[PDB]
């Protein structure tokens, strides 16, 4: 791990913190009417697939594209209070010239997303798994080598996987994964050898939304790799019972045969 | 012999040879004591017997009513006549005892501290010696047939356990994981033995008439089958090159760990080249074993001339490994033999049988 090398290799400062957004008046809307729809009555008395109830779940809470509302276009920052969120913390290091890495579970997102940063004066690189292979790695590279690209967009199954982006400074993971890896080596794409400045990582969540189970999941699989990669002596996930009631709303407010013997005695007594 | 004993005197041999050719001479002359006994403990036929491989001294005995037996083999009493008292035993009584037959028991190498036993209730439990409590149990799915561990590794200490699976387990007695598993047998594997020469050296025999030497470090399956004519009937290897007509049942390395003696129920036994398994044609005759469980026999150690001890029915056939010559039956027990283990201090062997009898065979005068 990188805290046994850490002395021996001078990376600089690392930062996780995590915010949990609420969600809009719209956005609230469209979540609260779907969780009391039907449908998502009919997945929790298992008559269908989960699947198609957590996509849409999702969806509501990453933009209210169940349903599109001048100026009040798909893909409008103003309707979904993440978006809110993304356009301060931009604006704020777009003030501090300074290079972002914002990545995002999906790729339809990846192009509202898109289309806001048209919307304000944010230059970007956008890179998932459309555009085309050959033109990836210059793409990194481009990035990397100059300053002028702010932002850089990215779906985090080819961000992640091995690309070295040490051109950017904050990393925000704006969608989470049912996946704790996903996003792991996500945020991980900047705090890299070769990153000479610090960098701070921002993970914008939905309270007492799906993507709060979510977090809940990724969470306790962390802890159980954890329990078998860094050390045994985990401590239990204490805060949730993790079952199928993630559909509900909840705002805010030689050894000589004596050591062998020993160390058999050891196991067998817990 | 005087001109032995006047050629180490005077340096015209090495010691080595007075050792060696009276060692031999020893074997030869081996016969059913009866002026030495072993305590009858056993309610059931004796399956194995280890006597514990420094200072000779103790030996273990695992009953097919599941009971193990540590018997003393000094002659503490000072008549010329003794009986090897148990020391201790996992009696009906012990609340670890087997379920079932004991089917092989082993002293530790390295340490007489701690030794092992496993059964037909597909258990292998690691027992210390002194407190004569289980320190660790592994189970398995299906019933063991034989385990062993290595005479030789002050590295790792892994159990090589054959049950009635097709797959070789190894548990390491250092942090207790069994999940290891060499691949490549197709029924029971009937015994297995490491190499008392090299480290990571398994072979394992099963009844599906193979044998195959394993480098358990390895992660490539077995290094080498035995093949009974080295080639001259070849076929691409799905169902050839087998060992032996039968089932192969029992194992055995020479001494030195450069030779290795198969016994199959095709009524042979072989010897192979433990290196590239190739076939030594040495002879040996006709071995009677009809045992469907694994058969233990030895070898000797330190002697002029190896020997092979072989349960053959109810009798112990010695037989010269390197030229087949048969030295002798030892004919002293009353139903087949199932184990016999060598004394190498003094020549001495202990053999078990069905018939619940330990008979020592010491060298006549």
């Amino acid at each position: 791990m990188k805290s046994d090398v850490k002395m021996s290799l001078s990376l600089p400062d690392k930062n996780e913190q995590v915010l949990f957004c609420r969600l809009t008046d719209e956005q609230h809307k469209v979540y609260q009417n779907f969780v009391d729809s039907k449908e998502v009555y009919r997945i929790l008395n298992g008559e269908m697939q989960i699947f198609s109830g957590l996509i849409a779940l999702r969806k509501i809470c990453n933009h209210p594209d169940l349903f599109s509302g001048e100026e009040d276009q798909f893909g409008y920052w103003k309707r979904s209070g993440k978006m809110i969120v993304v356009e301060s913390l931009l604006k704020i290091w777009h003030k501090q010239g300074q290079r972002v890495l914002l990545f995002s579970q999906s790729r339809q997102m990846l192009d509202i997303l898109e289309v806001f940063l048209r919307a304000q004066k944010y230059t970007y690189l956008k890179m998932d798994g459309t555009t085309t292979i050959a033109s990836r790695q210059p793409l990194i590279t481009r990035y990397n080598e100059d300053t002028s690209i702010f932002v850089f967009l990215l779906t985090t199954r080819v961000g992640g996987l091995g690309v070295n982006l040490t051109g950017a400074n904050r990393v925000v993971i704006y969608d989470p994964d049912w996946n704790p890896s996903t996003d792991t080596q996500a945020r991980e794409r900047a705090w890299r050898i070769g990153q000479k400045k610090q960098v701070t990582v921002y993970r914008l969540l939905t309270a007492g939304t799906i993507e709060e189970k979510i977090y809940h999941r990724q969470i306790f699989k962390q802890f159980l790799t954890n329990r078998v990669l860094k050390d045994p002596k985990q401590r239990r996930f204490f805060k949730s019972n993790d079952l199928y009631e993630l559909f509900t709303l909840t705002s805010p407010d030689p050894l000589a045969s004596s050591s062998l013997l020993a160390k058999m005695r050891a196991r067998n007594h817990l | 012999m005087l001109g032995f004993l006047s050629a180490r005197q005077t340096g015209l041999e090495d010691p080595l040879r007075l050792r060696r050719a009276e060692s031999t001479r020893r074997v030869l002359g081996l016969e059913l004591n009866k002026d030495r006994d072993v305590e009858r403990i056993h309610g059931g036929g004796i399956n194995t017997l280890d006597i514990e491989p420094v200072e000779g001294r103790y030996m273990l005995s695992g009953g097919s009513d599941g009971v193990i037996v540590l018997y003393d083999l000094e002659n503490s009493s000072r008549q010329s006549y003794y009986t090897c008292k148990a020391v201790c035993s996992i009696g009906r009584d012990h609340p670890d005892v087997h379920r079932y037959s004991v089917e092989t028991v082993q002293w530790y190498p390295h340490d007489t501290g701690m030794f092992t036993s496993s059964s037909f209730d597909k258990t292998l439990k690691v027992w210390d010696t002194n407190t004569l409590q289980t320190a660790d149990v592994f189970n398995f799915e299906e019933t063991v047939y034989s385990h062993h561990m290595s005479p030789v590794s002050t590295k790792h200490c892994l159990v090589a356990v054959g049950t009635r699976g097709p797959k070789v387990q190894l548990c390491d007695l250092k942090s207790g994981s069994c999940s290891h598993i060499l691949q490549g047998h197709r029924q029971e594997i009937l015994a297995v033995s490491w190499s008392p020469r090299y480290d990571y050296i398994l072979a394992t025999a099963s009844a599906d008439s193979r044998v195959k030497l394993w480098d358990v470090r390895r992660a490539s399956g077995c290094l080498i089958t035995l093949d009974q004519h080295n080639g001259k009937k070849s076929q691409a290897v799905e169902s050839a090159n087998t060992a032996h007509n039968g089932k192969v049942n029992g194992l055995c390395f020479t001494s030195d760990g450069l030779h290795l003696l198969t016994v199959g129920t095709d009524n042979r036994m072989r010897l192979w080249n433990s290196s590239n398994g190739e076939n030594t044609l040495v002879n040996y005759g006709k071995v009677c074993n009809n045992s469907k469980k694994g058969l233990k026999f030895t070898v000797s150690c330190g002697c002029s001339s190896e020997f092979v001890f072989v349960p053959y029915g109810s009798t112990i056939a010695v037989y010269t490994v390197y030229s087949g010559e048969q030295i002798t039956m030892l004919k002293g027990h009353y139903k087949t033999v199932d184990c016999c283990v060598f004394q190498s201090n003094f020549q001495e062997l202990y053999s078990g049988s069905r018939d619940c009898n330990i008979l020592a065979w010491v060298p006549s005068l």
